[PDB]
């Protein structure tokens, strides 16, 4: 094949130079599963038994004994698959416009395959990671336009029946404020046995700025972080509780625990770019070429998210 | 197209109000972690206490019997069981099965003890129940003696499950 | 005036952000590009880049090029340009196209997505009667007399 | 069978579309293996 | 009960009377040896002669537009393909995958010959036809040039397929 298909040794050689995604920090190891399909969906059956009454005395002779019950729910889980277009260079023509600095035709924006591929792979990387912590697909910084998508298709942001919490636009910068909601968003979390884990926390670079600044008259020797630290140790049983900055947040706090039982991350196998067979070609120098990516596989257990808005009109 | 499909949906739901374990695809989790209060559902066949010695029968149904007293029904085909009760009732019945529409009875000579349908949330501990026309139990000339362990308690719009022990006939 | 700005730049380029990236004159082609589409060349007139064309003939002892224009002489659209052979790439108005055009600089405020658009005489899209073209979008202004706005043509109408 | 070993050598595009997410999986793992917080 | 379950089936067989390819199960098999006039059916997707080098759109689509002229509407979200005609139309859906929702265009730029949803039973061989606004075919203000190469040929109360070969638009 690498004998015959240039195009998919290129890639080989390359596939090494493009930077894991952010999103693997967002998660533990163990909530991490991949799956087997491109496009579809896959049902999860989780059992729970249950007793019915109160146990039964062993006592002399007795055959009437209480019984406990089982039940089971199911749940389904969409995916997708997109590709995307992007010209290069065909492998003949590259001596043609080889320099001695570079390799490529800068008037008319025309690259070399493997330059091309890593510059794409790169770009749908980051649209990947959008896509996991907000559950939308948009190129506008505005965040309108979104490409509809399908249901039971979410991100950390916009999963549904979670705890959601909104800050007034005039307490935009009280912090007291902001950790009064945020109190009473942990409140209202609801893990179940499962409150003794990890707990994970992602803020905007704005909202990170304003939790290094002293803890409030005014204090010292400690800090807003550390005051959210200690509240959220208050309903994970004294668990570790990490902090991470996001870029793709605007205005928005979200808190969720690190057990895979509440929250699992199960991706296709082919959720990363994936060069295709396909190579269109010319008698010109300018080849297209096309990559493939899934996208889906996000589930979570009811009421188990915090999300925190901070209004800022 | 859309109004189609919220109809479909309308009759779904009530259809699948009247059934032991509708099958729903949901998109989240739900959790109940907490052992207490977990039994009392729709769902849950059989009865709290079973013997090793309980006599079960199956038959064909007519309607929706399950968790009812049902009576013998003679029409050709074999004679079914309907959801009935007053002096024609023959037994009660604990599970059912759709596929093969066939439904697990115990007869009224075996005592049983399980969550049974009631009419309404009129129904307190301590209180002679009358299985009525339609199968249900409703608070009382009672030809069975059946006592509720417990309150009704309230699952669906109608859905009243309480828990009761029948043991035989009055006289 | 030109597919890469004469003019070179003093700074670097911020490779981090991904949207938005795209509303650049740079941008040649079209956003949604269908790998059976008809492509044309032609000697250029001008500087019809991003602009609709038309046929121009000389005095005879040279061949025909194509001029920047529209109205009943309309033969396509100019998606992209070579400056060292002085080659514009011509999609006839057959074919479907989608991408970045020139806007009219004036009521570019009142184009938007789902607007009926024409072409005038100078090759730049204005809003309404002969050709099909729909906004997409609205108005991108990059530079003080230059606009562009994301818009379909899908050939001639009745 | 992934893209880091260099004795692997595909024979069609199906085996190289698995080895890349063979190779993808291994840098998940490797990535988490070298994770402190 | 069985009242539910006739209104389930009512509305199961009305929204599945707007699909493609509905998911019935038969009870046994059909005979269709004989190889003439199986291609008139509503699931029969693409054009009767299809060309290499045609262009074909995917939008999502809003409502049910398959076999119909479509027009673009723009609303936040991506502009979506709606059934319509008259001066709107920018192209005809030729198939749907339902699980994707996403309709394939071929745009008028393009000649297309194929069937398409029909007004009525009133169309014959060598007639002008025009896109309603619901995006069907009537008898003929043609500012395309269609012309009907069958006659209306009926599967359902309103199914209507015709063979009609669109070139473009008039002047």
């Amino acid at each position: 094949l690498f004998d015959e298909n240039y195009y998919a040794k290129a890639v080989a050689n390359i596939i090494g130079e493009v930077k894991d995604p952010i999103m693997y920090k967002w998660f533990s190891p163990d909530q991490i599963e991949d799956v087997d399909l491109q496009m579809g969906y896959q049902k999860t059956v989780k059992w729970d038994a249950f007793l019915n009454a109160n146990p039964t005395t062993i006592a002399n002779e007795v055959n009437t004994i209480s019984t406990i019950g089982f039940s089971s729910e199911v749940v389904r889980l969409n995916y997708l698959k997109l590709q995307y277009k992007f010209r290069h260079l065909k492998q003949t023509s590259e001596k043609f416009y080889t320099s001695d600095s570079y390799i490529g035709d800068i008037n008319n924006n025309l690259l070399p395959f493997a330059q091309a591929y890593k510059l794409a792979s790169s770009e749908i990387i980051k649209l990947i990671n959008h896509f996991v912590l907000t559950g939308t697909v948009s190129i506008q910084k505005d965040g309108k336009n979104q490409k509809r998508l399908l249901p039971n298709m979410y991100g950390l942001l916009n999963m549904p029946e979670q705890i959601k919490e909104e800050v007034a636009s005039g307490d935009k910068d009280k912090m007291d404020k902001i950790f009064e909601k945020i109190e009473a968003g942990l409140s209202k979390l609801e893990l179940g046995d499962e409150f003794s884990t990890p707990m994970m926390v992602i803020v905007d670079p704005a909202t990170s700025l304003k939790l290094v600044k002293p803890y409030a008259a005014a204090s010292s020797c400690e800090k807003w972080e550390d005051v959210l630290i200690q509240t959220i140790k208050a309903i994970n049983n004294r668990e570790d509780v990490y902090i991470e900055t996001s870029n793709l947040l605007k205005h928005k706090i979200l808190i969720y625990p690190l057990n895979s039982e509440l929250i699992k991350f199960k991706p296709s196998k082919y959720m990363l770019p994936t060069p295709n067979e396909q190579v269109d070609k010319d008698s010109t120098d300018v080849a297209h070429s096309y990559i493939d990516f899934v996208l889906g596989g996000l589930l979570a257990t009811r009421k188990t998210i915090l999300q925190v808005n901070i209004k800022q009109s | 197209t859309t109004q189609l499909v919220k109809e479909y949906q309308e009759k779904r739901s009530k259809l699948e109000k009247f059934m032991k374990n509708p099958q729903h695809d949901a998109s989240l989790l739900s959790n109940s972690n907490e052992f207490r209060d977990k039994n009392v559902e729709f769902f849950a066949s059989g009865g709290t206490r079973t013997s090793k010695f309980d006599k079960l029968e199956n038959h064909p149904f007519l309607g929706y019997p399950y968790k009812r007293g049902v009576k013998r029904v003679i029409q050709h085909y074999e004679p079914h069981v309907e959801a009935g009760g007053g002096e024609d009732l023959y037994g009660i019945c604990i599970d059912i099965d759709e596929f093969s529409k066939t439904a697990t009875i115990v007869p009224i000579t075996n005592n049983f003890e399980g969550y049974l349908v009631a009419k309404d949330s009129t129904v307190k501990v301590k209180d002679k129940l009358i299985f009525n026309k339609d199968g249900a139990l409703e608070k009382v000339k009672a030809t069975i003696n059946a006592t509720a362990l417990t309150d009704a308690k309230q699952i669906s719009n109608e859905v009243y499950l309480v828990k009761v022990a029948v043991f035989g006939n009055k006289a | 005036l030109m597919k890469n700005p004469q003019q070179d730049s003093g700074l670097l380029s911020n490779s981090i952000d991904f949207r938005d990236q795209n509303l650049i004159f740079s941008n040649s082609g079209g956003v949604c590009t269908s790998s059976k589409d008809k492509i044309e060349n032609y000697p250029a007139k001008g500087y019809p880049y991003k602009r609709g064309v038309k046929l121009s003939f000389g005095d005879g002892t040279t061949e025909l090029e194509v001029e920047a224009g529209g109205g009943d002489d309309l033969y396509g659209v100019c998606s992209d340009i070579d400056e060292f052979s002085g080659m514009a790439t011509v999609i006839p108005i057959t074919n479907n196209f989608t991408g970045y055009l020139t806007l009219k600089k004036d009521g570019q405020n009142g184009v938007n997505p789902g607007d009926k658009l024409n072409f005038n005489q100078h090759g730049e899209l204005e809003k309404v009667k002969s050709v099909n073209a729909i906004a997409l979008s609205k108005a991108h202004k990059l530079t003080e007399d230059l606009f562009i706005v994301l818009a379909s043509v899908f050939g001639n109408r009745a | 069978a992934s893209l880091l070993d260099s004795n692997f050598v595909p024979i069609n595009f199906t085996e190289f579309v698995q080895a890349i997410s063979n190779t993808y999986k291994q840098r998940r793992i490797q990535f988490y293996e070298n994770l402190k917080r």
